[PDB]
C-alpha cells in the first residue's frame, strides 16, 4: 500500500569550489504523495528551495526535484532531509561530489 | 525519431483539510509543458515550456475550464471509490490517471494510452485496441460496465486518433528547436579504491536528452548485469538528465572492464574505459 | 491539448 522514497542528492553541473551551481535533491518511487523535503547547509535548513510539479512514473510512484542555487566551497557540507509516512524518522542523505 | 504526449492527473483526498487537491501536468516526451494545481492561489492551466506560450487566450481559458471540470469529476470519483471498496470517510486516498498518444517519425499514431489507478494500484486501463477495457478488480468492473454503457472508449479513441496526434504534431513543430533535438551524454569513468584489492569503477553520463539511455558494464566482453549498481536516471534541472553505473572490480583488473553507452544522441554506441 | 470526456467512475 505504501512505498518509501528513493533519494539522490547531487549538483546540476560538476562542482567547482567558488563557482555557482544548483543543488538538487531528487525524491522518487514513493507513494502516497505527501512528502517533506529540506535542503541542509551545514545541518541548517536552506530557505525558499524550489521544487518541480508533482508527477509520477509508469508504476504510479511519485517523483519531485527540489533545488536551490548554491556556491560550493571546500568547507561547507550539504545534505537533503526527507520525511514520509513510510519513514519512522527523517532520512538524511549527504551530498557526495 | 518517435514522440509522445502524456498527461498525468493526481487527485488526493484529505478529510478534515478541505476538498481533494487536483494536479495535472502535461509532457511532450521528457519535457513538461503545462501544469494545473487546484491549490494554487489562482488555479489555471499555466505554461511550463517556452514553446507553449504562444498559444492564445482561447487555448488557456479552454484548458483551465477543462481542468476545473476534471477536478470536479475526480473529487466525485474519490467519493465513488470509497463506496466501491467499503472504505471509511476518514482516510486519504489518491486517484491517478495517465493518458496520451505516441507517434512515429512520420507523425502517424503508433499507439494510444489511457490508464487509471486507485491508491497506487492499477484500477482500469484502455486496451491497445482503444475499444475495450481491462479492469483490475470487481470495483473497476463496475466502472467498466458504466463506461461500456456510455461508449467512453469510442470517445477516447476519437481523441487519441484525432486531437491528441494533431496537437502533439503542432507542439513538435512549435518546439522543434528543443523537442526535436537530442543532446548526447558527456561520459567519463572514475576509479576509486575501496580497499587494497578492490576498486569501484563508475561510468557517468551527464547532460543528455531525452532521458532514455543504456549504460552497461562488461568484463571481458560479458555484461555484468547482476553485479552492476545502476542509479535511477535523474533530472539536472536544465532539461537534461544524468545517470551512472558502477561495478566493484579486483585491483589490477580494471582494464578488463568496459562501459557501453547507448543514447539517441549518439550516432553509434560508445565504449569507454578507465583512463588512469 | 487535454481530453474532454466525462469519466464518472
Amino acid at each position: 500500500i505504501q512505498r518509501t522514497p528513493k533519494i539522490q542528492v547531487y549538483s546540476r553541473h560538476p562542482a567547482e569550489n567558488g563557482k555557482s551551481n544548483f543543488l538538487n535533491c531528487y525524491v522518487s518511487g514513493f507513494h502516497p504523495s505527501d512528502i517533506e523535503v529540506d535542503l541542509l547547509k551545514n545541518g541548517e535548513r536552506i530557505e525558499k528551495v524550489e521544487h518541480s510539479d508533482l508527477s509520477f512514473s509508469k508504476d504510479w510512484s511519485f517523483y519531485l526535484l527540489y533545488y536551490t542555487e548554491f556556491t560550493p566551497t571546500e568547507k561547507d557540507e550539504y545534505a537533503c532531509r526527507v520525511n514520509h509516512v513510510t519513514l519512522s524518522q527523517p532520512k538524511i542523505v549527504k551530498w557526495d561530489r | 525519431g518517435s514522440h509522445s504526449m502524456r498527461y498525468f492527473y493526481t487527485a488526493m483526498s484529505r478529510p478534515g483539510r478541505g476538498e481533494p487537491r487536483f494536479i495535472a501536468v502535461g509532457y511532450v516526451d521528457d519535457t513538461q509543458f503545462v501544469r494545473f494545481d487546484s491549490d494554487a492561489a489562482s488555479p489555471r492551466m499555466a505554461p511550463r515550456a517556452p514553446w507553449i506560450e504562444q498559444e492564445g487566450p482561447e487555448y488557456w481559458d479552454g484548458e483551465t475550464r477543462n481542468m476545473k471540470a476534471s477536478a470536479q469529476t475526480y473529487r466525485e470519483n474519490l467519493r465513488i471509490a470509497l463506496r466501491y471498496y467499503n472504505q471509511s470517510e476518514a482516510g486519504s486516498h489518491i486517484i491517478q490517471v495517465m493518458y496520451g498518444c505516441d507517434v512515429g517519425p512520420d507523425g502517424r499514431l503508433l499507439r494510444g494510452h489511457d490508464q487509471s489507478a486507485y491508491d497506487g494500484k492499477d484500477y482500469i486501463a484502455l486496451n491497445e485496441d482503444l475499444s475495450s477495457w481491462t479492469a483490475a478488480d470487481t470495483a473497476a468492473q463496475i466502472t467498466q460496465r458504466k463506461w461500456e454503457a456510455a461508449r467512453v472508449a469510442e470517445q477516447l479513441r476519437a481523441y487519441l486518433e484525432g486531437l491528441c496526434v494533431e496537437w502533439l504534431r503542432r507542439y513538435l513543430e512549435n518546439g522543434k528547436e528543443t523537442l526535436q533535438r537530442a543532446d548526447p551524454p558527456k561520459t567519463h569513468v572514475t576509479h576509486h579504491p575501496i580497499s587494497d584489492h578492490e576498486a569501484t569503477l563508475r561510468c557517468w553520463a551527464l547532460g543528455f536528452y531525452p532521458a532514455e539511455i543504456t549504460l552497461t558494464w562488461q568484463r571481458d566482453g560479458e555484461d555484468q548485469t547482476q553485479d552492476t549498481e545502476l542509479v535511477e536516471t535523474r533530472p539536472a534541472g536544465d532539461r537534461t538528465f544524468q545517470k551512472w553505473a558502477a561495478v566493484v572490480v579486483p585491483s589490477g583488473e580494471e582494464q578488463r572492464y568496459t562501459c557501453h553507452v547507448q543514447h539517441e544522441g549518439l550516432p553509434k554506441p560508445l565504449t569507454l574505459r578507465w583512463e588512469p | 491539448l487535454t481530453v474532454q470526456v466525462a469519466r464518472v467512475w
